[PDB]
């Protein structure tokens, strides 16, 4: 989900990009901003909130000694998803 | 404009409202071109052709000291003594107090948070008194 | 004899290869190390240390880092004594200032007090 | 306060190496000046040993003067020997740095520095 | 105790505290402290008139012959009156083992050169001169060894920080490396790592 | 003013000075010493550069990580100019050819492309323009150097009216074209003048000065439209100057006057070369101009630059020129030149 | 053109402040009640010598020290503060 500001220049996925007046374009002139284009918050925005059928839900990102640490997630509110620390995945009781 | 140093931003002494003298410390320096503040009085009393006789903050507050001996002995409380001629000095001005009740300018929590020119520009503070208005 | 009397100050101001700009520029302060907030432990506010006041730290403009220029920015000494510290910045021409020793006074601790039968110091909750 | 002396035992024997070291360095400039084929002239060099030697010269200590008679000879030692080179004799003269400036006004406007 | 704890060598422990023991009583005009470390390396805690006496021991009597000065060694501690530490490191075959002859200095009074027992030394003690600024009189060429020739100050000192007071750059104005202050392109990120929590119990000083 | 801009530091090799300079024909004499001075500071220089980048790689020593930034650019093209000149608070004007080649002649360097950096200065919104002419261009002067270079000193002048313009004399360096040029009339003869060389007065001034006023006069706003002139603190006719070239280089002088008619034919002698030729009739007419003296002009004591004589810094330019039976001869043993 | 301010500097304890503290109890009120409109500032510390200072205008200043003085000599003293306004 990149975008571009009004000075011509790509944004980074922090918020980066420098305004009119800076002269510090200028080492990017004849060159160019090496971005990433797959934004994390974009790609996992895409991922569907598991439904699980437990109380309190195990995460560790896949991959056994892969992925992050084991952590256990909570989730009683069906206002809000258990979204994991790590590893932005997040799950839902499906009761 | 004559744009100063914060509180972070300069060795500045402080008093608190029991008499005891205290410094800050240097966290980070003032952003910009913003410089501390009786730097900037010196250096406009050297423009002014009225020249203050100090450079450095040690002869600022051997200036201090001169003007009132405790500014400059920290964390220690100096007591004031003297009520009783303070009390007869008072009793010669006659004062009508008034029908007004004592009302404090601070009532609620909602009043607490925004009150100088650092807690104004705060978007914590702003969340603090937008969080206790509901 | 093979001994010599010298009753002059200190000075090593000119032996240690300091500059002048880094002696009488320079606020040393001599301070046991106040305790974290975060954590209960005392055993960093056991010895004394002398630090230097902070100078200019900008950005740098290829990469944002905290650039300095600053040689005894990051100087913090540790001594045992006040004494000693002290010595050691006369003895080096450093114009400092010392803040004394700040103990937690005694408390008086009593678990009785929580479950008092009159007074005010009572626990709604435990 | 009664210590163990490394050479004088007062200030006359400290003096007199002084004034030894000086008196070497004032017969030695011309060569340091011929063999490392400075830029500069025989007076220039002696300013700046002039003023190398009024740096110090409030020191009432001394072990103090001893120790810097001893830095003194050993500067003299790797200079008349060609251990040092152009940049190392030239190192004294503070050529490309921007002239500090002095005054209390234009320390106030190029920074924070006291 | 046994897989992960380092075994104890009582032996090595018992000697060196009779050889410490035999050394004090041989020398009592010079060595003021005797202290076997608790992995069995003594230290010869001496006085720094006795660089001389002692060591000239330790090299020719028939029960020490510590013939080889391994390693000679200035700890800078600040916290003290005399702040420099001459940590002398002697080994001797034909006994085979290490002592340790520890004295002290503080910059201005000068330490008795050891060329004259150790030749070894010539440039250990050179080093010193260099790092630390200890003074050893009546040495052969002291002058530095390991700095820039026109490097003012001596590293190892603790009051002297990290990065110095001096960077060298190319400069094509006078076409000659040049010497200016520094301005570091990061400034070094000073880490205070030391956890308050008391980590060893047996080794607490008593308080004021 | 942008907070990235505004000075830090203590002004040594990685601080911010606040200057963005676009320094044109930054590969030449001035433009080496210039950037040297710029970079001690830290300012993020840009560095316009036409030729192999091979021949800029001694600027990348000059500052911190970042603080050059090298360029293409052609002198027949607006675009680049704007590129390179839209991000900068200052543009430095350092464009010369002391002789004309195929592509190029005297005005396209002086005329065309000073008025095309100015034009594109102007409307890119720089603060500061700084042209460097000669203390000796005029319109009614006998070389065609002289003559371009005011004409396009004129147009900078009504076309960016707050532009800084420069006058140097005659500078000398370690690469320069004044010295080394006195020092090279061994190999061709006994340095031929025109009429003894006795008829010319000259007042050289160094490089370090002439690049100190330069670097004073973009830190100070009041050299917006002003014109200095830089000029040495002692003058000097040019046979003394010559005969005093060759008694530091400790060269055999023999001086012999080859007349103004058919100097100009040994002039024409040298410029057929499609190499950088070794003289011409514009050198012979610019050696032969008379500095000229501007009292109504302010020069480097109008920027607080102390300017330093001849005497001290012509042993560092003309050491290299020796024979080894005189390498190391002292800088007192030689007569000082006599002053007019 | 006259006196603007008066500073009177002293310790608690010392005993060279002694007959300074004997001024304010018995005779610094009708002082000011005498000078409303002219500040005096008693300043106490715990170790400074006893001072007397005394801001004139545009800005210039007088020292009197009164390290050890009695009621009266430190009365005349003010005295001569208060009708000296150079
Ligand atoms: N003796 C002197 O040096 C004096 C010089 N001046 C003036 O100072 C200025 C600079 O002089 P100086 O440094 O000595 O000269 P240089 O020859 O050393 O450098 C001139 C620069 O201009 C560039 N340049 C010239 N013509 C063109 C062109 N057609 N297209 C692109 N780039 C071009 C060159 O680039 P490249 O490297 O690609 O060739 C070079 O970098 C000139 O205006 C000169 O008149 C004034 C007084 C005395
Ligand atoms: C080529 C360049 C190489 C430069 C080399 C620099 C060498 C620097 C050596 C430094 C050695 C010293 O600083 S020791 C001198 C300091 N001594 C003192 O302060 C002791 C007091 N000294 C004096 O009073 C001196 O003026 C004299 C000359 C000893 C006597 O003066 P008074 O008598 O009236
Ligand atoms: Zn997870």
């Amino acid at each position: 989900g990149v975008r571009t500001s009004p000075t011509g220049e790509k944004v980074t996925h922090t918020g980066q990009v420098y305004d009119d007046e800076d002269y510090r374009r200028v080492r990017f002139v004849g060159r160019q901003k090496e971005v990433n284009e797959n934004f994390a918050i974009d790609l996992i925005a895409e991922q569907p909130v598991s439904q699980v059928g437990s109380r309190v839900i195990s995460c560790d990102g896949g991959g056994g000694a892969l992925g992050h640490p084991r952590v256990y997630i909570n989730l009683d509110k069906e206002t809000k998803t258990g979204t994991c620390g790590y590893c932005g995945l997040q799950f839902r009781q499906q009761h | 404009i004559l744009p100063g140093a914060a509180y972070t931003e300069k060795s500045a002494t402080y008093v608190n409202t029991e008499g005891r003298a205290q410094q800050t410390k240097v966290a980070v320096m003032p952003p910009g071109l913003a410089r501390e503040d009786w730097k900037i009085i010196r250096a406009l009393s050297e423009i002014a052709g009225m020249t203050l006789p100090y450079d450095t903050l040690d002869q600022v507050r051997n200036r201090l000291e001169e003007v009132s001996p405790n500014l400059v002995r920290y964390d220690d409380v100096e007591g004031a003594n003297y009520f009783q001629q303070a009390s007869e000095l008072s009793k010669l001005v006659n004062q009508q107090l008034l029908a007004d009740p004592l009302v404090p300018p601070q009532l609620t929590i909602k009043d607490f948070y925004m009150t100088d020119s650092i807690s104004r520009a705060s978007q914590t503070m702003a969340k603090c008194v937008k969080a206790v208005t509901e | 004899t093979q001994l010599i009397t010298v009753d002059e100050k200190l000075d090593i101001t000119t032996l240690t290869g300091v500059p002048e700009e880094h002696i009488k520029t320079r606020k040393a302060r001599i301070f046991v190390p106040a305790r974290n907030n975060m954590q209960s432990g005392v055993n960093n506010t056991k010895k004394w240390k002398m630090e230097f006041d902070t100078r200019e730290r900008w950005e740098n403009p290829l990469m944002g880092w905290a650039s300095t220029a600053d040689p005894l920015s990051n100087l913090v000494l540790t001594f045992s004594t006040k004494e000693d510290a002290i010595a050691f910045a006369e003895k080096n021409g450093w114009s400092y200032d010392v803040e004394e020793r700040k103990v937690p006074k005694p408390k008086s601790k009593s678990y009785g007090a929580n479950f008092s039968w009159n007074k005010r110091t009572r626990v709604s909750t435990k | 306060t009664s210590v163990k002396p490394i050479f004088s035992r007062d200030m006359n024997e400290a003096k007199r190496r002084v004034r030894e070291l000086y008196r070497a360095w004032y017969r030695e400039v011309p060569n340091t000046v011929h063999l490392f084929q400075l830029d500069i002239s025989v007076k220039q060099g002696r300013d700046k040993v002039r003023e190398m030697f009024k740096k110090n010269a409030h020191v009432t200590d001394p072990r103090v003067v001893d120790l810097l008679v001893i830095k003194g000879k050993m500067e003299l030692e790797e200079t008349i020997n060609v251990w040092k080179q152009r940049t190392h004799v030239m190192r004294f003269f503070h050529e490309t740095e921007a002239p500090r400036p002095k005054d209390f006004l234009s320390k106030f406007y190029v920074g924070h520095d006291p | 105790t046994r897989p992960t704890v380092r075994p104890r060598n009582d032996v090595a422990h018992k000697q060196l505290s009779a050889f410490g023991e035999y050394v004090a009583e041989i020398l009592p005009k010079y060595v003021q402290q005797v202290q076997v470390s608790c992995f069995s390396e003594l230290e010869i805690c001496i006085h720094p008139d006795g660089v001389i006496p002692v060591l000239t021991f330790l090299r020719d009597h028939s029960n020490a012959q510590f013939k080889s000065l391994a390693d000679l060694t200035a700890v800078d501690i600040p916290t003290r009156q005399n702040r420099f530490e001459i940590v002398y490191n002697l080994l001797s075959l034909r006994f085979n083992s290490r002592i340790r002859v520890k004295t002290y200095t503080d910059e201005l009074t000068p330490v008795e050169s050891s060329v004259s027992v150790y030749k070894a030394a010539n440039w250990y003690e050179r080093e010193i001169w260099d790092m630390f600024g200890v003074f050893f009189a009546n040495h052969p060429d002291l002058r530095r060894i390991l700095t820039d020739y026109g490097f003012e100050g001596h590293p190892f000192r603790k009051d002297f920080p990290l990065s110095g007071y001096v960077e060298l750059r190319y400069d094509d104005e006078v076409k000659r490396v040049v010497a200016e202050p520094v301005e570091l392109a990061q400034e070094f990120r000073k880490f205070d790592l030391n956890s308050p929590w008391e980590a060893f119990p047996a080794y607490r000083q008593p308080p004021e | 003013l942008h907070h990235a801009v505004i000075p830090h530091g203590k002004g040594g090799r990685s601080s911010v000075s606040g200057i963005v300079a676009t320094v044109f024909g930054a590969t030449g004499f001035l433009g080496r010493y210039l950037v040297n001075h710029l970079g001690r500071m830290g300012s993020q220089v840009i560095v316009p550069y036409r030729c192999e980048p091979y021949d800029t790689m001694h600027l990348r020593p000059m500052g911190d990580l970042g603080q050059i930034i090298f360029m293409d650019w052609n002198g027949r093209d607006k675009d680049s100019i704007r590129r390179a000149v839209e991000h900068s608070n200052v543009v430095i004007n350092l464009v010369g050819r002391e002789w004309e080649t195929k592509n190029f002649d005297f005005e396209d360097v002086f005329v065309k492309i000073p008025q095309a950096i100015a034009q594109v200065s102007k409307e890119a919104g720089v603060e500061k323009f700084i042209h460097i002419s000669h203390l000796n261009a005029d319109i009614k002067s006998s070389s065609k150097y002289l003559r371009n270079k005011a004409v396009g000193e004129k147009e900078v002048r009504e076309t960016f009216p707050e532009a800084t313009i420069i006058k140097p004399a005659d500078i000398f360096g370690r690469e320069d074209r004044f010295l080394n040029y006195f020092a090279n009339i061994r190999w061709f003869g006994g340095v031929p003048l025109i009429s003894l060389g006795k008829k010319t007065v000259k007042q050289p001034v160094y490089i370090v000065d002439v690049t100190k006023g330069i670097i004073n006069a973009i830190k100070d706003p009041d050299a917006r439209g002003k014109t200095f002139a830089f000029v040495g603190p002692n003058r000097y006719l040019l046979f003394d100057l010559v005969q005093y070239v060759f008694a530091v280089a400790h060269r055999p002088f023999l001086p012999y006057p080859m007349p103004h008619f058919a100097y100009r034919w040994i002039g024409r002698l040298f410029e057929i070369s499609p190499f950088e030729p070794w003289t011409t009739r514009d050198k012979v007419e610019r050696i032969h101009t008379t500095d000229r003296t501007l009292p109504h002009l302010p020069g480097l004591e109008d920027l607080g630059v102390q300017a330093t004589p001849l005497e001290l810094k012509a042993i560092e330019v003309l050491r290299r020129h020796r024979t080894y039976r005189w390498l190391s001869s002292e800088i007192e043993d030689v007569q000082p030149a006599k002053t007019v | 053109l006259g006196l603007r301010e008066i500073r009177i500097h002293l310790c608690q304890r010392s005993p060279g402040s002694q007959g300074v503290r004997d001024f304010i109890e018995k005779r610094y009120v009708e002082l000011k009640k005498a000078n409303p409109d002219l500040p005096i500032l008693i300043r106490e510390c715990s170790d400074v010598q006893p001072k007397l200072w005394a801001r004139y205008a545009f800005g210039q200043e007088k020292n009197v020290s009164l390290n050890n003085f009695s009621a009266d000599q430190v009365t005349r003293a003010l005295e001569n503060v208060l009708s000296s306004k150079a």
